[PDB]
């Protein structure tokens, strides 16, 4: 090694992504013939929900005491 | 009294023939691919929303008819 600085360093990174997507689709067709009476109908319906969240943090300290460098890694 | 097939559980050829309670005025048949239902029913409830709500979940095809025990599997081609 042939150059130096002597220091303390702290770095805090926080990234949170949340995404929610919900869809409903429904169709119906109904039909009738009367005069005896007859009734029919049919169609398609579907329902979905998806959601996710992802969060992470990295807090790191390089510097001059185990107690306070841990403390600052916990609590800014 | 109206009398329809009114099996308690899905039956590809419901034979359980009953008089319906006065709650009912139509004979339902329903087909949903893998299942078939024949019930004492109401012509007002013979609609996709009522049948899909009254059948506990989701989509189906339905038919209803007036005649005694008229609600039988051949009634629906699905």
């Amino acid at each position: 090694i042939t150059s130096g600085s002597m220091g303390g360093i702290y770095e805090y990174i926080l990234v949170i992504d949340k995404a929610k997507m919900e869809s409903l689709g429904i169709t119906s067709r109904d039909i009738t013939t009367c005069f005896h009476c007859k009734k029919f109908g049919g169609g398609k319906t579907e329902r979905a929900r998806k959601a996710m969240a992802v969060e992470d943090i990295i807090s790191r300290v390089r510097g001059g005491s185990s107690g306070w460098s841990g403390g600052l890694a916990q609590n800014r | 009294m109206l009398q329809c097939y009114n099996c308690p559980n899905p039956t590809a050829d419901c034979k359980t023939a009953v008089n319906c309670s006065s709650d009912f005025d139509a004979c339902l048949i329903t087909k949903a691919g893998l299942q078939v239902y024949n019930k004492c029913w109401k012509f007002e409830h013979c609609n996709f929303n009522d049948v899909t709500t009254r059948l506990r979940e989701n989509e189906l095809t339905y038919y209803c008819c007036k005649k005694d025990l008229c609600n039988f599997n051949e009634q629906l081609e699905n």
